[PDB]
C-alpha cells in the first residue's frame, strides 16, 4: 500500500525536477520507477532508483541528460530534466516496482501508478 | 483388475510420446493448477535473511495424450514414470536451496485420470530469501513470500492458477515457530515481464509476527536490573569512593558486553533498531550515575538525595515513551 | 558428416577398457599442473586448498586419423567414450571436480595420437605440520597423485616439461592470507603394495607464515600486559587494595591470553614457541603478584617492630623481562 | 576380445554358485589416515583401501595366463560382496580424477577389488577418566544382504603386514594397540552374518594439552593463597582477592564443559575443578572467620601451611587414582 | 545349484515385468509388513526441534508376479535388481534430511521367496522433526515420533501394519543417549485422510526423560555456590564498603552471564522455563543481599545479624517449594 | 499447433545430431553471445575472501544444424532437450562452488529460432573468489570480478560477447547488501592467453563501498566512550587509589578485549587496518590515563588539573587527523 | 490423554457462545476443532483453532458468521455462534486433532471427542 504524489511540472521553453514523494509501505517496493506518455505513445520508461543504494538505470534517450537521485529522509525521489527538448513532451509518471515484480523497462511490472504531471515545452 | 489390460493401456498411452513438446504445443496455454499443503517452518534466520520451509507442492493439468477409455479408474502410477511424461518447469524464484526428498523413493505422486488429467505432487524443502526491515527489531512485522514461476514457458504457452482460490494452500494452522505468530498468508496471481517474455507468476505469503516475550527476559529485564543497580550507589556515602565507583564501572561495563553481544546475533545491518534505542538509553542512565558520583566526589573536596528521585523517575520516563511508540 | 565419420571410424573397434598398448610398452603420461589459486591453508586441520588446471598427455595410437585438420577439439563428452588414465591424490582429503554449465574438462586429440586432456580440480589434501617454532614456522605441502590401478610396469608418470617448469603458480594465484609462498620443489618416487609397484610424483609447496597477526593479536596484548603489572611497583605500599587489583586483573587477563592462542591452534602435545612467551609473561604477571605480597608482609612486620622490594623490583623486572625478549626474539628469528 | 565374451552371459545379480557353498572372501585393510576424533560427537574420520578377494568361476580364462588389470568402468559389470561399515554415521567414495576403483582378474576366477573409501565411523568414548583416558575405538564390516549360507569373510594373510597402523601419526592420540577380530555369531534378524572387526586403542597424549587444562585451575588456588599474607586491615584488598578466586573457578567450570555440549557423565577434569573450587572458597571463608572474630592472626599463620599442604596432599590421591 | 537354471528363472520373472504397476493393481490392496531395528540415536537438538535415527527399515509384501517354482530355496539378489522391481512409496513424513548408505554399496537388500513374498530392507540415517515442550526444561519429559506412511497410494491400493505386532520393532536397548533415558515405546497403526484420500500411516514413539545430572552440575550448582557467596557480606563490618558492595556486585552481574549464557544454548522459544524460575530466584535473592548492605550503608550515616538467619533459611524454603513442584 | 508435424520437424533436426562437434566445427569461430540477469547476491566474506552471487545466465549462439522451416514460431522446448544439443563448455574461472538449481526441475530453458539461434538459460548460484584489501577497512572499497571464459575451446573455435552491450547485465539495482553499497559495474572482453591457447574472457565487475554504520556503532562508539571513562579519574582525588587504578585497569582491559574480538571476526592478515589504528591510539590514551595517576601517585608520598585538559584536546586532535586521512 | 466438555448450547429463537475446555496432554494435538451432526446427516466440519498463534480456518457456510478464539490460561476454546440460522441446527461437537494426524476437515482424523451439545433454534 503505497501512495505516491508528484509535482514541479508545468510548462518552459531549460532546467526541470520533478519531485515524487512516496508514503507507506516502501519496504516492499524497493524501486521507484519514472514514466513518461506521450499522447497516443505507449507509456514509456524513463529512469528507477534503488531506495537502498541508489542504483540508478537510464533509458539511452534520457541518459546524460535526466538525473535521479533520493533522500530517504523525506521519502522522495527527484527527475532532475536538464536540457529539455520537444521530444521530453508527455504526462511523466511515478510508479512503484515491487521486489520480484520483473524488469525495470516494464510499466506492467509496477502496481502503485502516481497521478502524472503533464508537461509541455 | 486385468493387469496386461492396463499395461497395454498405459503402454499405448507412452507409445510415441514426445516429452519435449508440451500439452496443445502450439494452440493456447496449458493451464497448470497448483495446491499447496504446508508441513512446516522449519527456521527463520535473521543472519541470513532467510525461512526453511516444507511443503506438500502439486500440479493440476490436462494433457490429452494421456487420455484412456474402458477404465473407470484413476491410475496412480509409480513415481518413476514422471520421468517419461512432460512436467511443467516450475521453479521458486527467491529460493536459496531446495531438494525433493527421497527416501525410501522420490517423494513424488502421478496420478492419471480417464479425461487426461495428471496430478503431480512433491515433497520440498525449501530455503526462500525473505529481506526483512528490522527497524523496529524485535518489535517487527515481517512478509515473507514463496515466488512461483514457469522457468522458460511464457503466457502464450502456459498458465498459472492458485487451484480452489483461497484455499488452494491448506496447513498454515500447523505452522508453530516458537519465536513467531502467523498472522495471516495470502494467495496471489498475477503475470511478470522480463527480456525473454511475459511469465506466468503465483505468490504465496505469509505475515509473521515476532513474540516479545524472549527478548523482554534475554534482553531488557538484564538491561533494567542493571539500570537499577546503577541507582544503589546514591545511597551509598560519599567517602565511600571505592564501592561507589565500582558501581558505575560495573554497570557501565556490563551494558557495553549486553550490546555489543547482541549485535553478534544479528546480521551487520547500519541502521539502528528499537532493541538498539533501548539499550542506549539504558546505558546514558547508567553512565550518568557515575558521572553524578564524579560531581559528588568533585566538590565533596543533597545532590544524591535529589538523585534518589529522579533518576528512577527519568527511568519510567524514558520507558513510558518507548513502549508506547513501538508498543 | 566429414568429421563424423572420422570419429566413428576412431571409435569403431576401440575398447575403453584397454590402455594404449596393452600387453607391450609401457604407458607414459606425461603431466602438468597449473595453480589458478592457492586457497587457504588450514593449520588446526592440517590441510590446504588449491585450484588447479591439471593437464594430461598421452599418446594413443588407436585414435591416429587421417585428415585436413592438425588437432580435433572435441567436446567434453567424448572423454568417457576414450581411455583415461585413472590419477588419484593419495594425500587428497577430499577433491571436486567443477561441473558448472559443463563438466571443466578439455580433449583434444591430435593426427599423431597426441592427447591433451586438462581438467579443472579443487583438492583439498594433507599437510602434516611440525608447530614447535609456532608462529615463526615454514611448512613443506605435499601432492602427491598417482595412478591408483596401473602399476609402474604399465603405466609411468613423467612431467611434461621439465621438473622445475612443469609446475607453474603465478604470483595473481596466491590466495594465502598467512603463508606466503617461497617456492616449490618437484620430484617422484615409487612406493610398493600390495597391489604393486606406483610411480607416485609429489610437488612439496614451500610455505612461510606470517607473523604479523600473532604478534598482534597475541605478542603485544602479553608484553602491554606484563608492562601493566610493572606498574603497581611505583605505587606506594600503604594503597594495599589499590596494588591488589593490579596483580589480580593482570594474572586474568593472562589466562584469557593463554585460552585465546590455543583456541585456533590444533592441539598438540608439544609446547610452541608462542606457548613459552606466554608461559614466561605468565611467571613475570604472578611474580608482580608475589612481589607485592612480600611487601606487604614485610612492613607488617616492620610497622609491629620507601620500600627495598619495589625500589629492587621497579629495576630488576623491566630488565629482566627486557633481556628475555632479547633471548626469546634472537633464538626463533635465527632459524 | 574374451573379455566380452566373460561378460556376455555373465549373471551379475547372482553370487558366484548362487546355490552352493558360501563364498569366502579375503579382506585387508590399508589406513591411510585418522582424524577428527571428536569427542563431543564420539566419531572419527577414517580413509582406508579396502581389498576384497574372491573367486568367480564365471570370470575363469585360460587364453593367457596373466592377471588383467581392469579400471572402474568394469567394476558395474561384474558382481560384488555387499560388504558395508556397521558403525559408520557417513561414508563416500573418491572420484578424483576417476572413481578410485581397481578389478584385477586372475586367470583362475581370483577376483582382486581395491577401494578408497573416507568413512566417518562412530565410536563411543568414555571420558570418566577425562583427559587421562584411553579410548577404544572399532571398524565393523559386514555383508549387508548375504548371510553366512552366502557369504563368509577372514582377513587375508597379508592384513597382518599392510596395516599402515604404525606410521599413523595422530595430534592428540597414541595407537597403542590394534587387533583384527572375527565374530561368527552376530545373528542378526535375517539371519547368522559373519562380522569383520578392527579394534584399535587411542591413549590420549599428555603434555602441554594437559597442562594447559590444569594450569588456570591450580594459578587460581595459588593466588588466593596471596590472601593469606596480606594483613587483615585490609579488608577490601583481601575480600578482591578472595571473590576473584572463587568467581573466575566457577566461569572455568561453565567453560568446561561448554566445550562437550552433551557430555553428561562425569570427568576427571570436573572433579579437579571441584576441589579447586572448594580451596578458593574456603580461602574467603577462612578470612571471612578471621575478619568476624576481630572485631585473629594465629588463623591466617595457619592458613599458610594447612592450605598449601591440604592441596599438595589431595593433589596426590588425585593423580593416583587417574593413572 | 545349477545357475544357469536360476538365471533362467529369474530372467523369465522379470520378462515382460511392468515396475509401473503395484502387485495385484485394480484388485485388493497389497498389504505391506514392516519391521524396524534400531542401530543408533545419533543426536538429540533442542535448537533445532529434532532427532537423529539409524535404523535397518525393512518391508515385507508379496508380488504374485515374482513367484516362482522348483527352487526351494530363499533367492538373496545383488542390491541393484531392487531397480528392476515395484517398491512401496514409503516415505517419513516429519522427515527433515534422510539418506541411504552408500559404502562400500548401497544398504540395500532383496530376498525372494517362492511363493513371491519381496524381502526389501534399507539402511537409512534420518534427521526427524520433534517438537519439544521445554515448559519443564531442564525436568521435561520428550515424545519423538516418527511418522511412516505411503506417499502416493491411498488405503485402495497399499495397507501398512507392523509385522510382528509389538516386536516389529527392535534394539530399543541399544539406544545410549547421555541425556536422555527411553522410558517407553509405542507402535500404532492408523488411516490418515487428506485432499488427496486416505493412507495408511504407522507411527513410532519414544518416550525420552533428560537426566538431571549434567544441569546439577552445570547450572544449579554454580547459582547456588553464588547465592551463598552473596551472604559472606553478612558477615563483614559495615564500614567495609568497597568490600561488600563488591560481593553484592559481583555475585549480581554472575547470575546474569550465567542466565544469558543458558539462553543462548536452547531456542527462542517465548515462554518461561524451569531453569529460567530458579535463576530468577537465586538473582531475587543476590540482590537483595546488596539492597540489604544499600540499607545498612543508608542508615548507619542487628539487621546484618537478622540476614545471616533469614536469607539462608529462606533461600532453603525456595528450594523446597521449587524442588518438589518440578520433581 | 499439429504436434506430430512439430515432433517430426524436430525428430528431424537431432537425427544424425551430433553433439561431439561444434556448430561450423572446422570453420570460422561461432559467435556466443551472453547476457545475465542478477538475482541477488547473497553474502560477502570477508573471511573466506569471496561472495555469493544468484543470476539468471543466458548464452546466445547459432546451430545451422537446427534451423527449420515452416513454421513461423520460436519453439520453447523442455529442459531435457538440451542433453542432446551442443552447448558452450563456459565456465566461471574466479569460482569456489557452484551450482544449477533443481525444483521442481533443472533451472534451464531451451529456445530454438527459425534460422537455427538457440537461446540457453540457466539460473545458477555461485560462490566467487573476491580478493580483498582490507587496509582502509572498514572504510574500503572493494572491486569483485566474475570471470566468464572457455574451457575448452580457443578463440580458433568460439568467440564471446556481451550482448547488448553495456546493457548485457540487468538487476544491478537490485543488490540489497547491508554492509555495502553498488556503486558501479563495468563490462570487459579480452582474450586469455595459456599454454594450450588463447581462450575468450568475459568480465562482470563491481565497485562495493562498504556502510560505516555499523562499524560507528560496534567498534568506533565502544572505543570513544571507553576512552571517555578513563578521564574521570583525573576528577577524583588522588588519594582515592583503589578508585582510580580501578578505573585505569578496567578500561585498558576493555579495550584489550575489543581489539582481539574483532580481529578474531576478520582473516588472519599480517598488515595493519583502518580500525587497527583507531583502536591502538584509543588503547594509548586510556594506558597514559592510568600512567599519569601512577606519576600523581608516584610525588604525592597540578597535574590533574593540566590532565583534564589537555588529554580530552588531544583526543579531539587524534580523531579530527584520524578521519581526514580516511574519509 | 484428552479430556473435552463443552456447555453453553442449548435452545433460542441471537447471538450464542459454545465454549469447550481442555485438560491433559493438549501439547501433542495442538489443533481443536469444532464439529457440527444434524440428524442423518454426516458429521460436519465448522471451524478449527491452533492453541499457539490462534491460526483459524472456517467453513464456507459459516465464514464471517462465527467466531473462534481460545486462552491458553484456561485451555478453553469458544466458537461464538452469531447471526443464528436454522440450519444451524445440530448436535455441536469438540475434538483435538494430533499434530501429524492429516486435513482439518475430516473428523475420522479426531481422537478425542466431546460429548456434543444440541443446540436447535
Ligand atoms: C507481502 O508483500 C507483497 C508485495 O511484495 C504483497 O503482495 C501483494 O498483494 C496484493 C493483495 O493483497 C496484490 O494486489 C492485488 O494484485 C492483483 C494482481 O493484479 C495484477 O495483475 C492483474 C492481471 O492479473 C493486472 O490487471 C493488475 O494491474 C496487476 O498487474 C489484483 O488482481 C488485485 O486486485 C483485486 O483487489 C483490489 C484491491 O486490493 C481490487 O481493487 C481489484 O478490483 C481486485 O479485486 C490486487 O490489486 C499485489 O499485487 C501483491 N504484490 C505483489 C508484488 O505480488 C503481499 O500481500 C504481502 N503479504 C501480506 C501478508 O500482506
Ligand atoms: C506420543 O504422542 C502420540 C500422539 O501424538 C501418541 O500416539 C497415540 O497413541 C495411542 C496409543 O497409546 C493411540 O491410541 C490408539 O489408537 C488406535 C488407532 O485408532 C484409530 O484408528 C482406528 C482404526 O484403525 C479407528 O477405529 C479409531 O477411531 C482411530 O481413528 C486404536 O486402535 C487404539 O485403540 C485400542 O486401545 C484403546 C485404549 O487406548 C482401547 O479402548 C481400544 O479398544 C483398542 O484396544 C488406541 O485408541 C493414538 O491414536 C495415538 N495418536 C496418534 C496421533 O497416532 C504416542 O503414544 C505418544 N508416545 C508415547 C510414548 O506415549
Ligand atoms: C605429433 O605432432 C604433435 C604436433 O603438436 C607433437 O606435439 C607430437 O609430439 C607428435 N607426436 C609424435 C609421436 O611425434
Ligand atoms: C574360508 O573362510 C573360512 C571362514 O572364515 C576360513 O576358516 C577358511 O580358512 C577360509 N579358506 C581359505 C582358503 O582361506
Ligand atoms: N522465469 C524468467 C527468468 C528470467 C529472468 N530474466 C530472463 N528470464
Ligand atoms: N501422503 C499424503 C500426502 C498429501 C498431503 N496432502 C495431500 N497429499
Amino acid at each position: 500500500q503505497v501512495q505516491l504524489v508528484e509535482s514541479g511540472g508545468g510548462l518552459v521553453q531549460g532546467s526541470l525536477r520533478l519531485s515524487c514523494a512516496a508514503s507507506g509501505h516502501t519496504f516492499n517496493y524497493p524501486i521507484m520507477g519514472w514514466f513518461r506518455q506521450a499522447p497516443g505513445k505507449e507509456r514509456e520508461f524513463v529512469g528507477a532508483i534503488s531506495w537502498s543504494g541508489g542504483s540508478t538505470s537510464y533509458a539511452d534517450s534520457v541518459k546524460d541528460r535526466f538525473t535521479i537521485s533520493r533522500d530517504n529522509a523525506k521519502n522522495t525521489v527527484y527527475l532532475e530534466m536538464n536540457n529539455l527538448k520537444p521530444e521530453d513532451t508527455a504526462v511523466y509518471y511515478c510508479a512503484a516496482k515491487g521486489r520480484y515484480s520483473g524488469g525495470l523497462y516494464y510499466p506492467t511490472n509496477y502496481d502503485y501508478w502516481g497521478q502524472g504531471t503533464q508537461v509541455t515545452v | 483388475g486385468n493387469m496386461s489390460f492396463v499395461k497395454e493401456t498405459v503402454d499405448k498411452l507412452l507409445k510415441g510420446y514426445d516429452i519435449r513438446l508440451r500439452p496443445d504445443f502450439g494452440g493456447p496455454p496449458v493451464c497448470v493448477g497448483m495446491n499447496i499443503d504446508i508441513a512446516s517452518i522449519d527456521m527463520v534466520s535473521e543472519v541470513n535473511m532467510d525461512y526453511t520451509l516444507t511443503m506438500y507442492f502439486q500440479q493440476y493439468w490436462r494433457d490429452k495424450r494421456l487420455a484412456y477409455s474402458g477404465i473407470p479408474l484413476n491410475l496412480t502410477l509409480d513415481n518413476r514414470v514422471a520421468d517419461q511424461l512432460w512436467v511443467p518447469d516450475t521453479y521458486f524464484l527467491n529460493d536459496k536451496k531446495s531438494f525433493v526428498h527421497g527416501v525410501t523413493v522420490k517423494n513424488r505422486m502421478i496420478r492419471l485420470h480417464p479425461d487426461g488429467t495428471v496430478l503431480y505432487g512433491l515433497r520440498i524443502t525449501t530455503t526462500a530469501a525473505c529481506m526483512m526491515d528490522l527497524r523496529r527489531y524485535p518489535l517487527d512485522e515481517q512478509n515473507c513470500t514463496l515466488e512461483i514461476e514457469s522457468y522458460g514457458y511464457t503466457t502464450d504457452d502456459i498458465e498459472f492458477y492458485w487451484r480452489g482460490g483461497d484455499k488452494a494452500v491448506t496447513g498454515v494452522e500447523r505452522i508453530e515457530l516458537p519465536q513467531f505468530s502467523i498472522v495471516e498468508h495470502r494467495l496471489v496471481s498475477r503475470n511478470v515481464v522480463f527480456a525473454t517474455g511475459a511469465y506466468p507468476r503465483l505468490s504465496l505469503s505469509f505475515r509473521l509476527k515476532r513474540n516479545i516475550g524472549y527478548f523482554i527476559l534475554q534482553t531488557y529485564m538484564p538491561s533494567i536490573l542493571i539500570t537499577i543497580l546503577s541507582w544503589v550507589s546514591f545511597w551509598i556515602n560519599y567517602d565511600a569512593s571505592a564501592a561507589r565507583v565500582a558501581l558505575g564501572i560495573t554497570t557501565v561495563l556490563t551494558m557495553t558486553t549486553i550490546n555489543t553481544h547482541l549485535r553478534e546475533t544479528l546480521p551487520k545491518i547500519p541502521y539502528v533498531k528499537a532493541i538498539d534505542m533501548y539499550l542506549m538509553g539504558c546505558f546514558v542512565f547508567v553512565f550518568l550515575a557515575l558521572l553524578e558520583y564524579a560531581f559528588v566526589n568533585y566538590i565533596f573536596f543533597a545532590i544524591d538525595r535529589w538523585s534518589r528521585i529522579v533518576f528512577p523517575f527519568t527511568f519510567s520516563l524514558f520507558n513510558l515513551v518507548y513502549w508506547l511508540y513501538y508498543v | 558428416e566429414n568429421f563424423t565419420r572420422i570419429l566413428d571410424s576412431l571409435l569403431d573397434g576401440y575398447d575403453n577398457r584397454l590402455r594404449p598398448g596393452f600387453g607391450g610398452p609401457v604407458t607414459e603420461v606425461k603431466t602438468d599442473i597449473y595453480v589458478t589459486s592457492f586457497g587457504p591453508v588450514s593449520d588446526v586441520e592440517m590441510e590446504y586448498t588449491m585450484d588447479v588446471f591439471f593437464r594430461q598427455t598421452w599418446i594413443d595410437k588407436r585414435l591416429k586419423y587421417d585428415g585436413p585438420i592438425e588437432i580435433l577439439r572435441l567436446n567434453n563428452m567424448m572423454v568417457t567414450k576414450v581411455w583415461t588414465p585413472d590419477t588419484f591424490f593419495r594425500n587428497g582429503k577430499k577433491s571436486v571436480s567443477h561441473n558448472m554449465t559443463a563438466p571443466n574438462k578439455l580433449f583434444r586429440i591430435m593426427r599423431n595420437g597426441t592427447i591433451l586432456y586438462t581438467m579443472r580440480l579443487t583438492i583439498s589434501a594433507e599437510c602434516p605440520m611440525r608447530l614447535v617454532d609456532f608462529p615463526m614456522d615454514g611448512h613443506a605441502c605435499p601432492l602427491k597423485f598417482g595412478s591408483y590401478a596401473y602399476p609402474k610396469s604399465e603405466m609411468i608418470y613423467t612431467w611434461t616439461k621439465g621438473p622445475e617448469k612443469s609446475v607453474e603458480v603465478p604470483k595473481e594465484s596466491s590466495s594465502l592470507v598467512q603463508y606466503d609462498l617461497i617456492g616449490q620443489t618437484v620430484s617422484s618416487e615409487t612406493i610398493k603394495s600390495i597391489t604393486g609397484e606406483y610411480i607416485v610424483m609429489t610437488v612439496y609447496f614451500h610455505l612461510r607464515r606470517k607473523m604479523g597477526y600473532f604478534m598482534i593479536q597475541t605478542y603485544i596484548p602479553c608484553i602491554m600486559t606484563v608492562i601493566l603489572s610493572q606498574v603497581s611497583f611505583w605505587i606506594n605500599k600503604e594503597s594495599v587494595p589499590a596494588r591488589t587489583v593490579f596483580g589480580i586483573t593482570t594474572v586474568l587477563t593472562m589466562t584469557t591470553l593463554s585460552i585465546s592462542a590455543r583456541h585456533s591452534l590444533p592441539k598438540v602435545s608439544y609446547a610452541t614457541a608462542m606457548d613459552w612467551f606466554i608461559a614466561v609473561c605468565f611467571a613475570f604477571v604472578f611474580s608482580a603478584l608475589i612481589e607485592f605480597a612480600a611487601v606487604n608482609y614485610f612492613t607488617n612486620i616492620q610497622m609491629e617492630k620507601t620500600s627495598k622490594i619495589d625500589k629492587y623490583a621497579r629495576i630488576l623486572f623491566p630488565v629482566t623481562f627486557g633481556a628475555f625478549n632479547m633471548v626469546y626474539w634472537v633464538v626463533y628469528l635465527s632459524k | 576380445p574374451n573379455l566380452d565374451g566373460l561378460i556376455a552371459g555373465y549373471a551379475r545379480n547372482f553370487r558366484p554358485g548362487i546355490g552352493g557353498p558360501p563364498v569366502n572372501v579375503a579382506l585387508a585393510l590399508e589406513v591411510a589416515s585418522i582424524d577428527h576424533i571428536s569427542e563431543a560427537n564420539m566419531e572419527y574420520t577414517m580413509t582406508v583401501f579396502l581389498h576384497q578377494s574372491w573367486r568367480d568361476s564365471r570370470l575363469s580364462y585360460n587364453h593367457t595366463n596373466e592377471t588383467l588389470g581392469l579400471d572402474s568402468r568394469f567394476v558395474d559389470k561384474l558382481w560384488l560382496p555387499d560388504t558395508f561399515i556397521v558403525n559408520a554415521k557417513s561414508a563416500w567414495f573418491h572420484d578424483v580424477t576417476v572413481e578410485n576403483k581397481l578389478i584385477r582378474l586372475q586367470p583362475d576366477g581370483v577376483i582382486l577389488y581395491s577401494i578408497r573409501i573416507t568413512s566417518t565411523v562412530a565410536c563411543d568414548m568414555d571420558l570418566a577418566k577425562y583427559p587421562m583416558d584411553e579410548q577404544e575405538c572399532m571398524l565393523d564390516l559386514e555383508s549387508y544382504g548375504y548371510s553366512s549360507e552366502d557369504i563368509v569373510y577372514y582377513w587375508s594373510e597379508s592384513q597382518e603386514h599392510i596395516h599402515g597402523l604404525d606410521k599413523l601419526q595422530l595430534a592428540q592420540f597414541t595407537i597403542t594397540s590394534y587387533r583384527f577380530t572375527t565374530e561368527l555369531m552376530n545373528f542378526k534378524s535375517a539371519g547368522q552374518f559373519p562380522r569383520l572387526s578392527l579394534h584399535f586403542h587411542l591413549r590420549r597424549n599428555r603434555g602441554v594439552y594437559i597442562i594447559q587444562s590444569y594450569m588456570p585451575s591450580v594459578l587460581l588456588v595459588a593466588m588466593s593463597w596471596v590472601s593469606f599474607w596480606i594483613s587483615q586491615a585490609a579488608v577490601p584488598a583481601r575480600v578482591s582477592l578472595g571473590i576473584t578466586t572463587v568467581l573466575t573457578m566457577t566461569t572455568l567450570m561453565v567453560s568446561a564443559r561448554s566445550s562437550l555440549p552433551r557430555a553428561s557423565a562425569i570427568k576427571a577434569l570436573d572433579v579437579y575443578f571441584w576441589i579447586c573450587y572448594v580451596f578458593v572458597f574456603a580461602a574467603l571463608v577462612e578470612y571471612a572467620f578471621a575478619h568476624f572474630n576481630a572485631d585473629a592472626d594465629t588463623i591466617d599463620i595457619y592458613a599458610r601451611a594447612v592450605f598449601p599442604a591440604a592441596f599438595a596432599a589431595v593433589n596426590v590421591i588425585y593423580w593416583a587414582a587417574y593413572a
